[PDB]
């Protein structure tokens, strides 16, 4: 899905907080299992719920220092974002049709 | 947890003092089944019915060798009967050993916490008893650490999870290591088609906290 942004820390800030809309940032690890398997769950979701919301992965190797200024404790971990602050969250693996998030 | 839930020392089955013969090779990688290699190190762990989870550490990177066998009860040099009957006080377990160099022991915990459900107490998956429990054996002060506070992490993981259950793992010092029967050493490359445990709960241990 071509419809997924990709993060870094310092691109963290301006891409998600200051950005207008839901946006849904999905704290992944390539060595986690969970991650891999809701990752294409997360492609249709970008897909289906697009002009709704916006999907964004962040790579937690790649960049360590943004998951921890929110605490994240468990990946994955799927933090929604309404206007800089965090409206939602979901940690672990999680089914096709759990993403029922509130709207 | 508590040793009161096992077998009592007095009912463990009094076991043999000649060790279990030992193939000279591992059926995968053609590594020493009991020699460590200069600079290589010992993880011992339990996960439950131990085919699986024997396959899930052989395939990592790093790892030299693996070995299934029995561990952290009363019975020296159980049979695997012995131990299903769980008059052993064993663990089905797992012995790894592995290269710092190339794989650490915070990655081999973090295998662990997520390739079985940690707050299962005396099963794991469908089988039950007192030898499927989820155990770490420390062989050094720096897994000992390293371990208990992976313990913390993931406790606290599982309640962001929502997840209420409190974790049934075993931490203990290692004791004598047990080898199972040749038939189980490599099961699961010997017979690919056999049982492997569905392993873990949906979450993983997050670096470094
Ligand atoms: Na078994």
């Amino acid at each position: 899905s071509d419809k997924i942004i990709h993060l870094t820390d310092d691109s963290f800030d301006t891409d998600v907080l200051k950005a207008d809309g839901a946006i849904l940032v999905d704290f992944w690890a390539e060595w986690c299992g969970p991650s891999k398997m809701i990752a294409p769950i997360l492609d249709e979701i970008a897909d289906e719920y697009q002009g709704k919301l916006t999907v964004a992965k962040l790579n937690i190797d790649q960049n360590p220092g943004t998951a921890p200024k929110y605490g994240i404790r468990g990946i994955p971990t799927l933090l929604l974002f309404k206007n800089g602050e965090v409206a939602a969250t979901k940690v672990g693996a999680l089914s096709k049709g759990q993403l029922k998030e509130f709207l | 947890f508590d040793k009161k839930h096992l077998v009592s020392p007095a009912d463990a089955l009094p076991g043999r003092n000649t060790p279990m013969p030992v193939a000279t090779l591992h059926a995968v990688n053609g590594h020493s089944m009991t020699n460590v290699p200069d600079g290589m190190e010992i993880a011992i762990f339990a996960m439950g019915a131990f085919w699986g989870v024997e396959r899930l550490f052989w395939q990592l990177p790093g790892v030299y060798s693996t070995a299934a066998g029995y561990t952290g009860g009363y019975t020296p040099n159980p049979t695997y009967r012995e131990v299903a009957s769980g008059d052993t006080g064993h663990a089905e377990a797992v012995r790894i050993v592995y290269d710092p160099s190339v794989i650490s022991y915070e990655q081999l915990l973090q295998v662990f916490w997520e390739n079985h459900d940690p707050a299962q107490g005396m099963r794991q998956g469908n089988d039950h008893g007192t030898q499927y429990r989820s155990a770490i054996y420390p062989l050094t002060p720096e897994q000992d650490a390293a371990a208990r506070a992976s313990l913390e992490r993931f406790q606290a993981a599982m309640l962001a999870a929502d997840d209420d259950r409190h974790i049934t793992t075993e931490i203990a010092n290692a004791t004598p290591f047990y080898y199972a029967e040749d038939d189980h050493q490599q099961y699961l490359h010997k017979n690919p088609y056999g049982y492997a445990g569905i392993g873990g709960i949906g979450v993983c241990l997050p670096p470094e906290a």
